[PDB]
């Protein structure tokens, strides 16, 4: 069963090797696309970085406060979310 | 199956590399769309820095209001988050009452 | 049969491409209008920020009170309420 | 059972050593493809490193927005958890209330 | 019964020995090919290591933040997973 | 039982000890086969050592990205786990927040 | 019952003495065979140590980590696994 399968694998692998030279080309193009989309996200991010670096940590904390509303909004669609103060000696003991 | 698939995929790959440059354009557009989602976020950012890096005043007040809003939606939150003893001081009689309420003192804040 | 379905999926991708063209335009527009809708909510923020950078937290004292009444009615629904310590070496066991 | 199997395995292993250098080639092409996948991941890596390793401005705000995308995903998260209390600084009436976020004065942060 | 079994094992051992000598040659080719798939991965890794060494830890932390979203996405398709502070005297418990 | 069993064992063992020096040969070929499977692994290892031993850039980012891969897998995971919550550092109002991702400044990571 | 059994054990133990002679002739050969399969494993290993010493902890780490995908593929067939931070006063508990 491995003889015909090996021959077809060699043929399909030559087809896929040429198709995959062109798929490495496609991958350069698709990476232009994915880079630029993940960088939709992340260039929004870098302009946020510039805003917070020039202006200071204003919305560093205030999306750490506005989006901190997300904590109370969204923590316990489950049932066991919580926290524990620091600068201290907490006896952490997760719930059951 | 993978042979015809591979050859058709190579031809479709030429036409789809053309359409992939088209995708680079379309994804520069999505670039702008998410740029701008987080750049409304970033307008908030640039101004909140310019108004708070001086001294975090709305950031003091928005730790307070985000603690209040975090409480406020902790209401609907089943979360077994808590608080604990002695800051919102409801040791209503205490020095710590004048170290949570007089903690409002600047320098202690 | 599956060939028609594959062609249909390809056409769906092309229609997403057209929709993304009109998302290009929508992106121009919310460039302008999301920057400046920010500007609005955010300048409520500008002035509260300056008012407080000068003095300190004024409005959620009074609105610990007012928003207590209202949205801490929306917190008088919050089943489990406790009230944190800090400034010491606080150490904790908590609800299961 | 294993005698003829092993002999045919030797012959098909001549064929498959040829096809295994051919696998060197084909899996090299899939290697460039997978390189390129995890290298779009890596271009996210580069981009973010150059952008935010000099000073994590948006990596600060992404600690933030990705702790909140994590906790925009904590819905799936049955996960029992623990943040820290002086993180949400629900220490509203406290000395360390705005030790947490008068760290907006850079240097504490 | 062990007589015929062991004689058959002897003949099988001859065929498998010669077979496996050439399986080791075919495996020189296949070790190159598997190094090559692991190269897909690991050479993405070379370029990532170069990228991050040159450009700091941006996505060291931002796959610890962006793809840390995966942590919430995934940790809980079972119901007993968690993430919990330290820098304290944490005296961890884990649940039933 | 054990008498004829032992006699047949000794004769079958003469021819099986011939067969078992022959097993030294056979298992040596299997030895090299397993060698070369885990050598695909091993030279991936050499290459990754040149990739990473120089600097844990992708060792850092792969602590983290394997964290995320292991995690995409921890879908199936029941495993009851921990963090140190200052690892994602979700410290959403804190000084230790920008100690977690001021580790972006290489040296603390 | 132990008279006939004792005589049988006597004769069979002398026979097993001679059978031992040649069973560990056979086991000179079988020590070699098992040695050598485990050597396939362990020389994959010798050269793995060679690869990761001439190169370093790259995949000493990443077949922890790429193979930690396997950690999670394999652990979860069970339902009580854990991994819990150090640098604490963990009193680690276990589930039920």
């Amino acid at each position: 069963k491995e003889f015909t399968e090996a021959v077809e694998a060699k043929q399909v692998a030559q087809q896929e090797a040429e198709r995959a030279r062109f798929v490495v080309e496609k991958a350069e193009q698709q990476k232009k696309a994915a880079i630029i989309s993940a960088e939709g996200d992340s260039k929004a991010a870098e302009l946020i970085a510039n805003s917070l670096a020039t202006a200071g940590d204003g919305l560093i904390e205030l999306r750490k406060l506005e989006a901190a509303e997300d904590i109370a909004y969204q923590l316990s669609r489950s049932r066991n979310i919580t926290y524990l103060p620091a600068g201290q000696s907490v006896l952490l003991q997760l719930p059951q | 199956r993978e042979y015809t698939a591979a050859v058709e995929a190579k031809q479709v790959a030429q036409q789809e590399a053309q359409r992939a440059q088209f995708l680079v354009e379309k994804a520069k557009q999505e670039q702008r769309q998410k740029i701008v989602q987080a750049e409304g976020e970033a307008e908030a950012a640039k101004m909140l820095g310019e108004a708070l890096s001086k001294n975090p005043g709305y950031i003091k007040l928005r730790k307070i209001r985000a603690a209040q809003n975090i409480s406020k939606t902790i209401a609907t939150s089943q979360n077994r988050i808590y608080l604990t003893a002695d800051n919102l001081v409801l040791n209503l009689q205490d020095e710590s009452f004048t170290r949570g309420s007089d903690s409002l003192i600047k320098g202690k804040k």
